[PDB]
């Protein structure tokens, strides 16, 4: 089911990410919340792939619908511990360095966007300050 | 599968991209694709959800664009117009393309490449082509006036030179001819905006801005050029958008290179005619900062010392320019042109202070209380009784210049010479001596010229041209030299009119009254500066002119009787002539003087 979207969306057979799928996406997300679930556990397992192209179209993707879809995909995001393993992306001893820059860029974002550590999501700030423990600088 | 599959699908809100793949759509060959049957009902599908998407924009460019890059999809569909049957779609798809990127924000450089833009090097702005990413860029920044827009310049810059101020030459230069011809003129001054715009809104400074228009070129021929003025024209533009930080050109300048880069730039563009004009008054507008800061000549002295004219101070020209300085200091400050020339006496040597007031003499403001400096402390020199030589050079006399024998201490120097001379009968100085020394040799030689030119200095300068020649007769200079060193050897056919040649005889003749033992003939003298055919060219020229004919003649009979001397047959001289003129005359006259002679 939605596992082959977010698949084909963030497959090392495209040299860029598909916004416009990405956008179809986000649309079905703000229609069926139950399918919101499946579609950031799949956005999880692709992350966990090696390839550093892949990592960058599923924190695109995740970027996206982020931004665009409800409370929902948040709690999903936060609750599913996606969040620690984007931290554990950067703890490799030699990550990608788009990659690394990414992630900083975006967790950097959401814990202002989400209002810090009096975020009903405080794992974004969490992660945050994980980072911010280890001297990462955006 | 089925359209009812498709149908399903589009209830479901299926991307786009997913039925893409759904209907093994990855074709090897993206050219190939376009002609499966397949791909246009994917076409229909991906409008019709786009019907009902968030997005109003073609999924299918995003999605083709997303696989291939911008490029080779728009290259695809200009493939794809050929085929006419694929027309109708493969417009429509340009279509969307262009609608798509417009959404997207896609960056000017990846529709400049994709336009395939490669090609026109000096021809870009006639072409639709750049017309219409021009169209571009207004219409994406039209349809985004939130963020902030969207400029050209970088792609512009990127490509014809790895180098900010590098590539920014070329630019100025299509852009300048541009203007010049009518068709691009309208477009040159779109991107002349476009580059402006780019410059203030990325904060760049005028001083900046210059190095860009300075590129290739020597700072003097930058100011000489009409980018120049372009550049004035970015500086006021710049002044206007940030009133704040107003700069005017000779400050920015200064700011830049610092005011003795600047002076000697001044300096140079002031001695030629393209930019003399100017020269002169950024060199008033420097002065005026001077005067605005109230800094004394002295106060300008240290300022300027401290990088590169100290050494090159004293000399021509620096001097001059800062003696111009002095000269407006006392037009604002008359009451204490005094004091200043009084602290400039305590504080330098007294040869330097004599070789300031020379110059200062020149400017009317200066030239009475000047000379009347000039002269106390001339006076007090002579009063001492020290060698003429040293007073000399005190006084500055080795840096007059030509004009030397107008001028009035030089002519108190020589009656002090004389009043030394009767007081020490045992120890005098040779006045010419002084002159030939300081002045050298060439500069002796333009000063008599000069001298002879003015008739209040001309019996001076006839004065000087003998001890000239005496010095000469002192060295033993031999008149074949003498020739030479009046360049006798350039006067041509003519030489024997040249007024010179008259002189250089009466040298030959002095000469040989003083030594008469290594004596030396007119003829032999001419013999050794030069061979018979050019002489006797010279002497059938001479004939033509009463004045020098009676000359010519002795001349030819002079030069037989070398021939005479030197036993030449007339075989060898009617060999080596050939088609000269008074050669036969020359030859029958030998001729006849050889048979009195058998």
């Amino acid at each position: 089911m939605v596992n082959s979207m977010v698949e084909r969306a963030t497959s090392d057979m495209l040299i860029g990410p598909d916004w416009a799928m990405n956008i179809e996406i986000c649309d079905i997300c703000n229609h069926d919340p139950a399918q919101a679930k499946d579609v950031v556990k799949g956005i999880k397992r692709r992350l966990g792939s090696k390839n550093p192209k892949v990592q960058l179209l599923a924190l695109t993707l995740l970027e996206t619908i982020v931004k665009n879809c409800g409370d929902i995909v948040h709690m999903h995001v936060a609750e599913k511990d996606l969040l620690h393993e984007m931290v554990k992306i950067v703890k490799k001893k030699q990550p990608d360095l788009h990659v690394k820059e990414k992630v900083l860029i975006l967790i950097d974002t959401w814990q202002e966007a989400f209002g810090g550590p009096r975020a009903r999501y405080p794992q974004f700030y969490g992660a945050y300050q994980e980072l911010l423990r280890i001297g990462a600088v955006f | 599968v089925t359209p009812a599959k498709l149908q399903q699908w589009l209830d479901e809100r299926l991307p786009a991209g997913l039925v893409f793949k759904n209907m093994n759509l990855d074709e090897p060959n993206i050219f190939s694709l376009l002609h499966e049957p397949n791909f246009a009902k994917w076409v229909q599908y991906a409008d019709d959800l786009s019907a009902k998407s968030s997005h109003k924009e073609s999924s299918v460019i995003s999605t083709l664009t997303s696989l291939h890059g911008d490029k080779v999809v728009y290259d695809t569909i200009q493939a794809a117009k050929l085929y006419p049957q694929l027309s109708e779609l493969a417009l429509k798809l340009e279509k969307d393309q262009i609608r798509f990127w417009i959404a997207t924000r896609k960056d000017p450089s990846v529709v400049f490449e994709a336009l395939n833009l490669n090609w026109a090097g000096i021809s870009i702005f006639p072409k639709p082509e750049f017309s219409a990413w021009l169209k571009y860029v207004d219409d994406v920044n039209a349809r985004h006036p939130k963020e902030a827009p969207l400029s050209i310049i970088p792609t512009l810059k990127q490509r014809f030179s790895r180098g900010d101020e590098a590539g920014t030459d070329v630019l100025l230069k299509l852009i300048a001819n541009g203007k010049a011809t009518t068709e691009a003129k309208t477009v040159a001054n779109k991107v002349e905006s476009a580059l402006f715009d780019f410059w203030l809104n990325s904060r760049e400074t005028p001083d900046k801005v210059m190095d860009a228009f300075k590129y290739g070129t020597t700072t003097q021929a930058f100011l000489g050029s009409p980018r120049w003025k372009e550049w004035e024209r970015y500086l006021s533009a710049y002044n206007a958008r940030y009133p704040e930080k107003k700069a005017t050109a000779i400050e920015t300048l200064t700011r830049k290179y610092g005011d003795a880069q600047l002076l000697d730039t001044l300096i140079g563009a002031s001695s030629k005619g393209e930019t003399k004009t100017l020269a002169a008054k950024l060199q008033a507008q420097q002065f005026d900062r001077w005067m605005n800061l109230k800094e004394s000549p002295l106060d300008v002295y240290n300022r300027l010392r401290s990088s590169y004219g100290d050494t090159a101070f004293f000399n021509e020209p620096q001097l001059n320019v800062w003696v111009s300085y002095m000269n407006v200091f006392v037009d604002k400050n008359p009451s204490k042109v005094d004091k200043m020339f009084l602290e400039l006496g305590d504080t330098f040597g007294d040869m330097r202070l004599f070789r300031v007031l020379g110059e200062a003499k020149k400017f009317p403001n200066l030239e009475s209380t000047a000379t009347k400096l000039q002269m106390e402390k001339a006076s007090t020199l002579f009063a001492s009784g020290k060698s003429p030589e040293g007073i000399f050079k005190v006084l500055a006399l080795d840096n007059v210049g030509d004009d030397i024998l107008s001028n009035t201490l030089f002519h108190k120097w020589l009656a002090y010479l004389q009043k030394f001379n009767k007081e020490h009968p045992n120890n005098q100085e040779s006045w010419f001596d002084m002159l030939r020394i300081s002045y050298q040799p060439f500069g002796v030689e333009r000063i008599i010229e000069t001298g002879r030119k003015n008739p209040l200095t001309r019996l001076m300068a006839e004065k000087v041209e003998n001890a000239y020649h005496n010095y000469w007769l002192d060295i033993k200079m031999e008149p074949k030299t003498a020739f030479r060193s009046l360049h006798l050897d350039e006067s041509g056919e003519k030489l024997l009119a040249d007024p010179k040649f008259n002189t250089w005889v009466q040298y030959l003749k002095t000469f040989n009254d003083r030594y008469p033992n290594e004596k030396t003939t007119v003829i032999d003298g001419l013999r050794d500066n030069s061979h018979d055919i050019a002489l006797l060219r010279m002497f059938s020229a001479a004939k033509n002119d009463p004045s020098t004919e009676k000359l010519a003649t002795d001349l030819q009979s002079a030069l037989i009787l070398k021939w005479q001397d030197a036993k030449k047959t007339p075989e060898e001289l009617k060999r080596v002539f050939v088609g000269v003129p008074a050669a036969d005359e020359m030859l029958d006259r030998y001729i006849k003087l050889l048979a009195v002679a058998s």
